[PDB]
């Protein structure tokens, strides 16, 4: 299971049909610590007119990371591989229409 | 089935801000958005804000500026909406309602929550009988002096439900409500039945059961 | 934001007589990819907006076929073949093409039945209320119609003004009538000056005016 | 420079108005190995008509991970941190108007 | 300054499939949209798509089907057109522009490249002179029997410019093309003065020179 | 795919006077954020087309004002308030709204310049060229308008037919005229075989037909 590892260390949120803004995810106990995730603006896409289209939603499109976790706790020199889930961005999907 | 349940009712003074809850069931939650409209008294209906509980994204109606906040909680199905810097004009009654992409509108309702933004004090009712001083008879209880409204009033624990009548509360000179919840009853049963008044003050944690007697 | 207006604003009906309500927006309600989301629902007092026609013209499950709709961009209608007494309540038009969602002032629907005559009842004030250092009557008018009624307070025959409040139910959903509740708030003191209390009720429904009365110091 | 790791290993792309596809990325000296890349399937986004619009444009959304490669080459026990750039998925965005 | 610069003339068999390039100067590359238009023999321009250089996201016309492939190259600046499985009717003038979105269309364009779609051997041309047999007089060059097309046809290596004309080229019976290039001269400079035509018939790497004497 | 429509097909215009031409799209060439794509381009032969005018009305960096454009929704116009020499060739209009673009038939200008005679020249046969056993007698018209001149190949005195073809060049940009080259082409043999070699040209710029010859055997 262990390894040795060596250290080798557009405005499109803002011109998207589905913009969206970075928020801070922090973790002193990972590297990378910071890591900047996309939340998306609004729940629909801007339409020709400038206008939020309600019948169009703005969705998140998510990507599976590597990150590093001290094992055991507060342990500098010794860590685990964790996969964990962030959104890099949005895209502007149409709507799944749902009936039984 | 499909169901919507709302926080109780709040009393709120001007400056503060308001949380009212909408607890879903019946249905994939994450699978359907959830949009908050309020009726002031007397008013038309008037759509506040949207959320996406799949991904936390809303949109918010421009009127309220940035004082409406919508929150989901995937994990106990319910969605929040926080109303901040509270004005008498925003004394309401507040509604969560799922639409769809079928039908393209508000299927599925929320019982409402009604806000009274107000500076007064809370006050729990109290409860009087009103029995007579021919072969038909009424009885009934006056809910009298409470602030917010509203009151439930029941009769013999919600046994009794034909032919009573709740008045819509009238706002006394006190500032505080006053109402009554009638029934009518065949004279024969004065004596033969037991006839008791059920009152609920949720705001002021009030219970109350009158016994009618003549 | 996109202004809903509905004609009438209100509406008096006769059970089995047709009603219409016409709704105009202020701007084409047809969506760029071929919807128009103009849909209708029916508010009864103190309840939830119900779903009645979404999408212009279709009938949400559950909605009699009495109830239609149609119209096309801005100018919308709401038809009712037959008024029923469960029709009662006020009548929404609803945007959802365009950010933010609108609805219009609404239409209230009255039930134009027959006359109904009110039963009378009056309630002397309670021991416990007593103590409290104030009396209440009341003045029972039951089960009428129109809501048009006039109640008149009288202490030891005197007329009295400004010391009593009305209080009246919202028009039925079965049998389309209301009811009306009358407070006489008086001191102990005032009370226990004066002997005969009576409510006197004139409503269409009766042929001459009815009054409800006790002598304290019965009860 | 070294630490001890521990191994502890949506139609969105269609219904999109900037759809992609996914890219096979394969290097049996890094890890992970693969790596399913997203390429946008048009030049403009598709409208409201269903069509590909010109005056919009999809581009991908692209995001810095981290990968292992062998070091020295071919060593199946030791390895070098290495951050590349991948396209998670597309967006649809109003074009940047050029003049001097 | 902006320039557009496409690849030599090509003769391709049918079925074949061909690769005309496009290379860009004067500008960021990266920054413009890179279009393919053809023009078929005496006919109208035909649109055939798109590549963004900075992404290498396309777009083609249906028209072709799956047989355009459209491709760029960051650090050469150059795009690419492949048209595979060739027919007769592919035979035309293969241009490049790069458009944008402040004039909305192609400004600059590539000097074209013409595709032969033949089966048709490649021939290199006879260049024989035309010389006479009264103050101004003509001179010329027969550049007879090549294929495919285009000959180049200078004068004293394109100083003599003024006067010329090199005749658009006929299909003769035998499937190679004819062409002359002329010129005229005052007859005072026959003697004092020398004239060379030079042809040039890239697809079959030939270069000539004769020198025209009467 | 958007059909464009040019009326007319031909154009022949007297230098100094005006011309139009039409462009007519299948669907409206508006775009959903405004704009009208539709461009006017000149091609002379064996050039890359030259923007004129973009998005309807706009006269690209270095176009003269005598080209103007006009237009909306399907129906658009390009106006030349004089015609000069360096207009010959073709013009199109284009569609870049809609994907695939699409651009018109063409329509092609000729300049109706005055009458212009050909001056008319022969060259016999290179020795080269006997040495491979054909001969290409070449008889060249100069600088001539209208296009349309009439050559024929007397070959001692006998009119030929059948056994020569001619390649006219394209309207020059600058004096507006054509230059056509007529070849005759013979074997060794049938060319050894004879001696007058004529070359006769009739144009409306002659009064009467013009004979360039050779006597092979000078040469």
């Amino acid at each position: 299971r262990t390894v040795m590892v060596n250290l080798n260390i557009s405005d499109y949120y803002n011109r998207s049909t589905s913009p969206w803004n970075l928020h801070r995810n922090e973790d002193p106990e990972r590297y990378p610590s910071v890591i900047w995730e996309a939340k998306c603006r609004h729940l629909g896409c801007i339409n020709a007119d400038g206008n939020v289209d309600y019948h169009m939603n703005s969705v998140p499109i998510q990507q599976e990371i590597l990150v590093l976790r001290r094992e055991p706790p507060h342990c500098p020199n010794s860590f685990r591989l964790e996969k964990i889930l962030v959104s890099v961005g949005c895209t502007c999907v149409t709507p799944i229409v749902h009936h039984v | 089935q499909v169901q919507l349940v709302q926080s109780g009712a709040e009393v709120k003074k001007p400056g503060s801000s308001v949380k009212v809850s909408c607890k879903a069931s019946g249905y994939s939650f994450t699978d359907y958005h959830i949009h908050w409209v309020r009726q002031a008294p007397g008013q038309g209906l008037e759509w506040m804000g949207v959320i996406n509980p799949m991904y936390g994204t809303t949109d918010y109606n421009q009127r309220f500026k940035g004082r409406v906040t919508i929150t989901a909680d995937e994990s106990t199905s319910t969605a929040y909406m926080e109303l901040s810097s509270l004005r008498s004009e925003d004394t309401a009654v507040y509604y969560c309602a799922r639409y769809d992409y079928f039908t393209g509108t508000g299927v599925y309702w929320g019982q409402g929550t009604l806000v009274t933004v107000s500076s007064a004090s809370t006050k729990g009712p109290s409860v009087f009988p009103l029995a007579p001083c021919e072969s038909t008879a009424a009885l009934g209880c006056l809910v009298k002096d409470y602030f917010p409204e509203p009151v439930t009033v029941s009769w013999n624990s919600g046994a009794l439900t034909s032919g009573v009548h709740t008045f819509p509360a009238v706002l006394q000179s006190s500032g505080l409500y006053s109402l009554s919840s009638v029934v009518t009853v065949p004279s024969s049963s004065l004596g033969t039945k037991t006839y008791t008044c059920n009152v609920d003050h949720k705001p002021s944690n009030t219970k109350v059961d009158k016994r009618v007697e003549s | 934001d996109i202004v809903m207006t509905q004609t009438p604003l209100s509406l008096s009906v006769t059970p089995g007589q047709p009603a219409s309500i016409s709704c105009r927006s202020s701007r084409s309600l047809v969506h760029s990819r071929g919807n128009t989301y103009l849909h209708w629902y029916l508010q009864k007092p103190g309840q939830s907006p119900q779903l009645l026609i979404y999408k212009v013209s279709n009938r949400f499950i559950g909605v009699p076929d009495r109830f239609s709709g149609s119209g096309s961009g801005t100018d919308f209608t709401l038809k009712i073949s037959r008024v029923e007494a469960e029709d009662v309540g006020v009548y929404y038009c609803s945007q959802s093409t365009h950010l933010p969602f609108t609805f219009g002032q609404g239409t209230k629907l009255e039930i134009k039945r027959t006359v109904a005559a009110p039963s009378v009842f009056i309630f002397p004030p309670s021991d416990e209320q007593l103590k409290s250092g104030t009396a209440s009557v009341v003045c029972l008018l039951n089960n009428f119609y129109p809501r048009e009624a006039k109640v008149q307070w009288k202490v030891d025959n005197a007329l009295q003004s400004g010391n009593s409040q009305e209080s009246v139910t919202e028009q039925d959903s079965k049998d389309s009538t209301y009811s009306l509740s009358s407070t006489l708030t008086l001191s102990k003191a005032d009370y226990e000056k004066h002997k005969v209390y009576a409510c006197e009720v004139t409503h269409q429904g009766l042929s001459s005016p009815v009054t409800k009365s006790f002598n304290r110091g019965e009860c």
